[PDB]
């Protein structure tokens, strides 16, 4: 989930 | 006593969906109601409609070059849903004590979350005969929605029946804000590490969403109870939704799912 991941951390 | 601790998240709650979501359920009734004099949106009946309303509507998402209708429609729907996620995660992170759980919950959380909000979002754009699109500037008719070929004919109907049922309700964006945020912090979704702090955010949660709705709607009683129910019933719901889609991604060439579509669909259910 590289995205989701993504939107979450930054 | 604790009560405005409740009120007080409530409107935490409702200040960062007012950030987080740019088109309010208030401002879709307005356009939807015509009580705002902007110029209405422009009305898709028909393939006709839809060619002379490109001046509003604005289908230009296919940029490297086009196709059917109802592949050019999904692509469309498709294009906002993406958004809609970007704007679920931002509020997400709004909600007190969520961005503090497991990283892997988080994901999870929204996984399964964002579609039964999305099928909330579409209810605000919606009425029985249509739904609002490109912000407000056009109207989707139902019937045209029906029309299109298999497999898209039946992809927005669900969500146009579960709308019908869900706006009598008569919720408004406070009320939302909270109904959304119980949704996502919701501890019976599959493959969570740590249940406990979900379920202890979702006590407060519950608590502020029933205070509200006695406030905001004293009249309307067992509004709590009625809210509960739509709520499992969309968990229901949103199982034939993602089995739908499963099909389209594996038979339609023509088109193809955005990957943030393909990781929320991935694995579910
Ligand atoms: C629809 C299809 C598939 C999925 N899915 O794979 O999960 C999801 C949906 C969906 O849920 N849509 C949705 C969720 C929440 C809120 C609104 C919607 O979509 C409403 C809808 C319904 C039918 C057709 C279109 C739409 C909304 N889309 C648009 O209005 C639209 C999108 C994109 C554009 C082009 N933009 C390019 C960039 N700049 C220039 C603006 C225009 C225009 C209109």
């Amino acid at each position: 989930h590289k995205i989701l991941h993504r939107l979450l951390q930054e | 006593p604790e009560s405005a601790d409740l009120r007080a998240l409530a409107k935490h709650l409702y200040d960062s969906y007012i950030k987080s979501f740019p088109l309010t359920k208030a401002k879709a009734r307005a356009i939807l109601t015509g009580k705002t004099t902007d110029k209405s949106p422009f009305v898709i009946y028909d393939m006709n409609s839809l060619m002379m309303g490109e001046d509003k509507i604005k289908f230009k998402h296919i940029t490297p070059l086009s196709k059917e209708v109802a592949i050019r429609i999904f692509q469309g729907c498709q294009f906002r849903s993406v958004e809609a996620v970007q704007e679920i995660t931002e509020y997400a992170k709004s909600i007190p004590g969520f961005v503090n759980l497991d990283l892997n919950d988080q994901v999870t959380l929204l996984k399964y979350g964002v579609h039964e909000i999305i099928y909330t979002m579409l209810a605000s754009l919606m009425n029985k005969d249509g739904v609002l699109i490109s912000e407000g500037q056009g109207f989707m008719t139902r019937e045209f929605l029906k029309s299109l070929r298999k497999p898209f004919g039946d992809f927005m109907e669900p969500k146009f029946e579960f709308a019908v049922k869900f706006n009598a309700l008569e919720l408004d964006d406070s009320d939302l804000a909270i109904f959304i945020a119980v949704i996502i912090l919701s501890g019976d979704r599959p493959g969570l590490l740590n249940v406990k702090p979900i379920e202890d955010i979702q006590d407060n949660l519950l608590q502020a969403l029933e205070l509200q709705l006695k406030l905001n709607h004293p009249e309307s009683s067992q509004l709590f109870a009625k809210l509960l129910q739509k709520m499992t019933d969309l968990r229901q719901i949103v199982t034939e939704h993602v089995q739908l889609l499963q099909v389209i991604k594996k038979t339609e060439t023509d088109m193809s799912l955005h990957p943030l579509l393909q990781e929320i669909y991935k694995d579910l259910y």
